[PDB]
RNA sequence: GAAGACGGUCGAACUUGACUAUCUAGAGGAAGUAAAAGUCGUAACAAGGUUUCCGUAGGUGAACCUGCGGAAGGAUCAUUA
RNA sequence: CGGGAAACCAAAGUCUUUGGGUUCCGGGGGGAGUAUGGUUGCAAAGCUGAAACUUAAAGGAAUUGACGGAAGGGCACCACC
RNA sequence: UCAGGGUUCGAUUCCGGAGAGGGAGCCUGAGAAACGGCUACCACAUCCAAGGAAGGCAGCAGGCGCGCAAAUUACCCACUCCCGACCCGGGGAGGUAGUGACGAAAAAUAACAAUACAGGACUCUUUCGAGGCCCUGUAAUUGGAAUGAGUCCACUUUAAAUCCUUUAACGAGGAUCCAUUGGAGGGCAAGUCUGGUCGCAGCAGCCGCGGUAAUUCCAGCUCCAAUAGCGUAUAUUAAAGUU
């Protein structure tokens, strides 16, 4: 009722093929970052009555 | 050594209504956090709770009569409150942008002398404003009454007068050493 | 109402309530301090102890897997405990007659998940920290 | 990478009795792949997956063949005594 | 007017039993539990093909069977003479 | 009327508009009416009555099918006659 | 810990009580059954030329052991007070610095135009089309406009110093003077992703995911939330009208 094996542990975090870190920008310092924020879902953010739409969408 | 806690977080945490509300505070209110606004509720919920017992009392009672007309006037003295108001009856019916419209940052703006809540800011926390023999770089003030015609640049900062800035006096002598001479 | 309403039988209602209290089982817990004196852990919050050997648990239905936990003496009471370890690979990082600090679940002292009669888990080793060691912020020092 | 096995009893519910060919008797689970169609027999050939745990004990992950068998000489596993 | 010293009182401590309370080792043994996808029977979900179940006693591979008194939470809210 | 989750209930009513008197038992399900001590018993047994551990549903009611070696049921030579 | 009722804790900056290795006894003195007094036994430990002899950090530091867990073998009697024969001395009382994300307060890591554009209510026009206020981004770099974090003459602090609160000379074009920690299937705030795996590794408090188009994994990308903090474990409380 246990016997059975460890040989595979860890076999998908070392099968996982590395991926860089790239990079970009830096996201903006306390209240300036709430600012964008602010604009970018209230002012911006008019937003349209498409019967919504979403934040983390591709197409 | 007495120490006390000045915010208070809202019982529950994901209310989408509750939420946007705080966002258009902190972008009207060139607020930094949550915390920014949560100070406030929290700072406003104290007061409410103050009004609600004291209406409660028997008015003429020493106790009510003493205290409400302190509280009352305490709040007039910011201005956050006004007189028919100026009454406890008044205070049940009030809000946060009421006191939060008293903070230095948004008064920089307010007359010209920023044109932004933004500006205001960094402007207050970089030491560009006394409330009048005093520098105040506490963006978070409370600009009382009488108080509001002494806020104005300080004696020495730029604008202000005085020099230029440890950026502009290192372009005076950015057009000095080079293009002068060798 | 089931309960007296007289003024005086203050001492009747007063009583009664002790003697129902007992039925909950926070209550009966804290009186009888059991933490004290059943539990593995002392009434802590945390316990360190050495690993015996590397289990491969067998995880409860409907779920399927091999679960990897070590066995443990506490040092505090030479009690003997199986705990969990978490994360890909982990068991990698501990060996046997290693240390470790455990901890519960957050059950409560009931077992978790798929995971059978296993309550606790693995926190550090090389004193040091499985996060850091799977993550590689820090290593299996020696 | 491993060797195989040969059950030799049965229990029931997700327990089979083996014998692996090396002269180790364990208690080995169905695959959960291989179940869907496959049943165990008390007489044939089985792969059980076993790793760091001392293996005392597999799973059970595929089945085989007898008709193979014959073959198994060919298998280059079973000696000339299976 | 000291050491010492007669006898006593308090009495730590020590030695041996008794007493009470709390805790704890243990070869092995027998429960219950989990539980569960196993083996042997069909005991009592469709009248489960022996209606079910309670109290109780005896007995059986094993579920269970059976007598004696209950209940319907039954398969009858009726019986028409 | 009103109560209740409903089945139901003139009491199971007068319960968030929660307060007539008093008594008893319960706080998820299993472990268990079990262990252990006390008590009563000639005996069989009865009363009081845990835990470790186990587990995410146990359970209730109504609704609807499916299904029945339940009742009235039908229909067809893929059923019988 | 907040409806109200309540619910739980309290060794711990004060008050009252108790002890100074365990037990017992006693001297002195107004006051002690005192242990920075003594004395015996009992348990411990130490020096020795072996006959002897000397000791008690639940004082301040520090050290061992213990553990989930806790700081300098630092400066001063100047403050605050205390004691003595005392204005004057003495105080690990106490102050003072060092360590110090228990935890609490303030709240930096970038503001303003301009082109440049991307845009929407307003107006004009039959429409096309154009104007227009409020501006936000988003680059393009500009352009002038900025402040301590560091660093540092001087000065302050104070017993003397430190730091704060003070400032000449320096200190912001991003590749920074470089913000984090959890989450993004449901509860639950946020990927009807891309590569990888294929009920494997893992995830998952609970329900549940993964058996080859994985929005739960493993990574990135992107996004959310709280933010100089955030996650995790645990006692306990609220929620719980589940005492």
């Amino acid at each position: 009722k246990v016997h059975g094996s460890l040989a595979r542990v860890g076999k998908v975090r070392g099968q996982t093929l590395k991926v860089a870190k790239q990079e970009k920008k830096k996201k903006r310092t306390g209240r300036a970052k709430r600012r964008m924020q602010y604009n970018r879902r209230f002012v911006n953010v008019v937003p349209t009555f498409g019967k919504k739409k979403g934040p983390n969408a591709n197409s | 050594w007495v120490c006390r806690k000045t915010y208070v977080t809202p019982r529950r945490p994901f209310e989408k209504s509750r939420l946007d509300q705080e966002l258009k505070l902190i972008g009207e209110y060139g607020l930094r956090n949550k915390r920014e606004v949560w100070r406030v509720k929290f700072t406003l919920a104290k007061i409410r709770k103050a009004a609600r017992e004291l209406l409660t009392l028997d008015e003429k009672d020493p106790r009510r009569l003493f205290e409400g007309n302190a509280l009352l006037r305490r709040l007039v003295r910011i201005g956050v409150l006004d007189e028919g108001k100026m009454k406890l009856d008044y205070i049940l019916g009030l809000k946060i942008e009421d006191f939060l419209e008293r903070r230095l940052q948004t008064q920089v703006f307010k007359l010209g002398l920023a044109k932004s809540i933004h500006h205001a800011r960094v402007l207050i926390r970089q030491r560009h404003i006394r409330v009048r023999k005093q520098v105040v770089n506490i963006p978070s003030f409370i600009v009382r009454l009488d108080s509001q015609k002494h806020i104005d640049f300080s004696l020495r900062s730029p604008y202000g007068g005085g020099r230029p800035g440890r950026v502009k006096r290192k372009n005076a002598k950015k057009g000095q050493g080079g293009a002068g001479a060798g | 109402m089931g309960k007296c309403r007289g003024l005086r039988t203050a001492r009747k209602l007063r009583s009664h309530r002790r003697d129902q209290k007992w039925h909950d089982k926070q209550y009966k817990k804290a009186h009888l301090g059991t933490a004290l004196k059943a539990n593995p852990f002392g009434g802590a919050s945390h316990a360190k102890g050495i690993v015996l050997e590397k289990v491969g648990v067998e995880a409860k239905q409907p779920n399927s897997a091999i679960r990897k936990c070590v066995r443990v003496q506490l040092i505090k009471n030479g009690k003997k405990i199986t705990a969990f370890v978490p994360n890909d690979g982990c068991l990698n990082f501990i060996e046997e007659n290693d240390e470790v600090l455990v901890a519960g679940f957050g059950r409560k002292g009931h077992a978790v998940g798929d995971i059978p009669g296993v309550r606790f888990k693995v926190v550090k080793v090389a004193n040091v920290s499985l996060l850091a060691l799977y993550k590689g912020k820090k290593e299996r020092p020696r | 990478g491993q060797e195989y096995a040969q059950v030799i009893k049965m229990l029931g519910n997700g327990r089979l009795e083996a014998m692996c060919f090396d002269g180790v008797k364990r208690l080995c689970h169905i695959r959960g792949k291989l179940r869907k169609k496959v049943w165990i027999n008390t007489s044939d050939i089985i792969l059980v997956g076993l790793r760091d745990y001392q293996d005392n004990k597999a799973d059970v992950i595929l089945k085989y063949n007898a008709d193979e068998a014959r073959s198994l000489k060919a298998y280059g596993e079973l000696p000339e005594h299976a």
